[PDB]
RNA sequence: GCCCUGAAAAUGGAUGGCGCUCAAGCGUGUUACCUAUACUCUACCGUCAGGGUUGGAUGCCCUGACGAGUAGGCAGG
RNA sequence: AAGCUCGUAUCAGUUUUAUGAGGUAAAGCGAAAACUUUAAAUAUGUAAAAUGAAGAGCUUUUAGUGGGCCAUUUUUGGUAAGCAGAACUGGCGAUGCGGGAUGAACCGAACGUAGAGUUAAGGUGCCGGAAUACACGCUCAUCAGACACCACAAAAGGUGUUAG
RNA sequence: GGAAUACUGCCAGCUGGGACUGAGGACUGCGACGUAAGUCAAGGAUGCUGGCAUAAUGGUUAUAUGCCGCCCGUCUUGAAA
């Protein structure tokens, strides 16, 4: 859907002679708090034998994009299953906010991998300061000095079945 | 009634039954309890020692 | 849509006796009359024995009667039979009481009569007693009828 | 609630927030080829056609049957609101086993009144506030006949987990949202 | 004979709830709350804006 | 991941057809829209049920819910 | 179906509580995995809180019936491969309606006569009601693909293309 | 440092257009507005107006058009043929 990022925070079930239990916290990405927390009880599974009634989250919160009109270069790790094993993949994404990279790199798994939201585990996104630091070519190109680029071959819409001229391609 | 499981379980390789040992007690006991009614009738997480922390596959 | 019971489940009690006798339907409107306007059950009782059939409403004898007034604070009481009353050559005195009755046969009626008690009908005993106060309903034995 | 929230933020506490006590299912499945067991929980909650919804107070046994229905049912957290427009527009009494619209006051005074229930608003609260009298006036309420959803389900196949973009399940504060579509 | 919606019809919405009066002359569905200037913990500021 | 090869005969034929190629194909996301004897509301018919009826009572009044069907059963015509 | 009894009755194809079960090896922590104490419940019993229920128990009676096919699940034994023997639970039989172009076992949904509204499954170029919608990618087949697929040809071959 | 806006939710906030329905038949009820008189959208449609008074509406029938609809009964087996 339309991705929004949470911080969840979850611990282990209080009980007798055990205090202070250990705070896991993870970032979200999900359409919504429900969804949120059902992929967060089942990646702390993944990450160690706690269930769902074993748990409780203490914590979820939105985090918005703190300059979200900012074009930023993104890296994002992730790793998906698949027939085969689970694959690590590094992906190079320029977008203004980690919501929108997010919503790219998981049409891009789908396109690509015909991979879907419940095999994608989004490992980490960081801005990359440096222009210097891009690998991907197709992220480093649109990274040139006085970038410009035509649009050959405009297509207009029409509204009507029928038009009374031939249409011009050009723009 | 009994237990049978060798050493898969069936009720009514032997032991004596205790499935009823529950409700027995709770009788006496909701009967001592009627007797003393005659005679006399969102929790919270703090962070001081403990912080969030970033464990991630 | 999910029924969780029978549809178009019909009750069970009844409302016409089979009968098609004119003067047992006119009991029984007075009974319904009586036992609708009426909290006492003694008229249900007597409306429900209305709609009883021949094998299931069994006579009842004049020494059944006399047995049943011999128990002691109910010697005045008068006594409803729901059916027939029937004489007995077997008792050789018989007291002197009220009974109502569909029906009697001739030597319970001469022998109630002589004894000097009175026998009444239903609508009758309704006038007299329309609670049914002082009353005392008697069934005959029924596995008699095997 | 909000100035705890806020307390904790400020203290650098977590609220924890307190456990939702009330819950309305709503049946999603038809009639036809329900196994045994759960179709033996949906006649219990009295959810006996499509569209059928009813409060269900929350424990731990309600929790096992709900967590047994819920591949025919949508079910979360009613709000206030919710439950207000429900039980005016849809609130039917069960009075000799029959069927009564709730259109006065005293038709709630007749039968509630024993338990201290006055009137209509005094029945929302007895089932907002999961009360002492919760039982009496839940089942005293007919179960609720909702038609479809104006604006459909949202989704092209209902009969998935909502999680997974279906319809089934738990859908806590969205099943407002549903419920307000519903009525 | 006919049943009638208290959410559309008025005389049935003040007929079964008289504090319905109070409510609209009062404007209790326009509540204007009062302001708090709470601020939170500058743990939970770094904790939500931390990987 | 998609694409080609990865064998298949024999009257002329089939993603249902036409046709479709930045699709009208494949993966995925968001909306809108279409329509079942299903759901909601109403009217009417019948069945059943629950209340009332001393002033066609095999009736009359009020209310609620229901309505698939072979063998077979019961009832009214 | 008829009688008798009672209806704060009597229960339930359901959950929970206490008492059992493959202890199969992930408890953690022990005298040096060989110890022998525990734990969320997949999956059945007994007995007592939740939810629901206006009919229940007993005694006499009357009719029709006396095959199976398909699938899920578990289990034991097998083949090149199919599979066979059990037990459970569904579907069909007696069953119309929407959809899958079409149809015994597929997806929806069970049916009094009508009106209005909304939907299911499935769809929205045209046939044909409904976006030649919006968006990001991939593919060009010298008989693509539009599906039965977590199936068979399937082990691979390619100086096609994309992303790792 | 100060705002605004988005998003999600609430209103017993206001207001416009469209469609289907009008069951019931003296009164009785619960309410609303009023110092009262009384009035009201409050236990189900009334008011005003026009044309026609007959094949005009409608029925019946023959056809046409759109969509749908396989020929009945018996008998077998789950079932079909």
């Amino acid at each position: 859907a339309h991705f929004k990022e949470y911080q969840v925070i979850g611990r282990r079930l209080p009980t007798e002679s055990v205090p202070e239990p250990k705070l896991f916290r993870m970032r979200i990405f999900a359409s919504n708090e429900v969804i949120a927390k059902s992929r967060y009880w089942y990646f702390l599974q993944k990450l160690h034998k706690v269930k769902k009634a074993s748990g409780e989250i203490v914590s979820i919160n939105q985090i918005n994009e703190a300059h979200p009109t900012k074009v930023k270069n993104f890296g994002v790790w992730v790793r998906y299953d698949s027939r085969s094993g689970t694959h690590n993949m590094y992906k190079e994404i320029r977008d203004v906010s980690r919501v929108a990279a997010v919503e790219t790199l998981y049409q891009d798994m789908a396109a690509r991998h015909r991979a879907r939201f419940r095999s994608i585990h989004i490992l980490k996104v960081a801005e990359i300061e440096k222009t210097a630091d891009v690998k991907r070519q197709y992220v480093k190109q649109f990274l040139t000095k006085d970038l410009k680029f035509p649009l050959p071959h405009r297509v207009q819409k029409s509204t009507k079945t029928f038009s009374y001229k031939r249409p011009s391609t050009f723009y | 009634i009994v237990d049978i499981k060798a050493n898969q379980g069936k009720t009514g390789h032997i032991k004596h039954s205790k499935c009823r040992q529950e409700f027995l007690e709770r009788v006496k006991a909701n009967a001592a309890k009627r007797a003393e009614a005659k005679a006399q009738g969102s929790r919270i997480v703090s962070t001081e020692g403990n912080v969030p922390q970033t464990l991630a596959p | 849509i999910d029924h969780t019971s029978k549809q178009h489940k019909r009750s069970g009690h009844r409302t016409a006796p089979k009968s098609d006798n004119v003067y047992l339907k006119l009991l029984v409107k007075l009974y319904t009359f009586l036992a609708r306007r009426t909290d006492a059950p003694f008229n249900k009782v007597v409306l429900k024995a209305l709609f009883l059939s021949k094998i299931n409403r069994p006579p009842v004898s004049v020494s059944r009667i006399a047995r049943a007034l011999k128990q002691e604070g109910a010697a005045n009481k008068t006594v409803v039979v729901v059916g027939t009353v029937t004489d007995d050559a077997r008792i050789f005195e018989f007291p002197k009481t009220t009974v109502a009755a569909l029906r009697f046969t001739a030597g319970a009626r001469a022998k109630i009569v002589k004894a000097g008690g009175e026998c009444i009908t239903l609508d009758q005993l309704a006038v007299r007693a329309p609670k049914g106060q002082n009353t005392l309903i008697l069934r005959g034995p029924r596995n008699s009828r095997e | 609630i909000i100035q705890a929230k806020r307390d904790a933020k400020a203290a650098g506490s977590y609220y924890v927030e307190a456990q939702h006590k009330l819950v309305f299912v709503v049946r999603i499945k038809g009639i036809n080829k329900i196994p045994p067991k759960p179709r033996k929980v949906l006649q219990l909650l009295r959810l006996t056609r499509i569209n059928s919804g009813t409060f269900v107070k929350v424990t731990k046994a309600t929790l096992e049957l709900l967590k047994l229905i819920e591949p025919y049912v949508a079910y979360g957290y009613p709000s206030y609101s919710t439950i207000r427009q429900l039980v005016y527009k849809r609130g039917f009494g069960k009075i000799n086993k029959q069927r009564v619209p709730l259109s006065d006051n005293a038709i709630i005074e007749a039968n509630l009144g024993k338990y201290g229930i006055l009137s209509i608003d005094d029945l929302i609260h007895e089932i907002i506030t999961v009360g002492p009298h919760f039982k009496q006036a839940n089942n005293f309420l007919w179960p609720f006949k909702l038609s479809n959803p104006s604006g459909g389900w949202g989704v092209p196949r209902k009969f998935k987990h909502f999680i997974q973009g279906g319809s089934f399940g738990n859908r806590e504060e969205f099943i407002n949202k549903l419920v307000k579509s519903m009525n | 004979v006919l049943k009638k919606n208290p959410l559309k019809n008025k005389q049935v919405l003040l007929r079964l709830n008289p504090y319905a009066k109070v409510f609209a002359a009062e404007k209790l569905g326009s509540k204007k709350a009062e302001k708090t200037g709470t601020k939170p913990a500058a743990v939970f500021t770094e904790t939500l804006k931390h990987d």
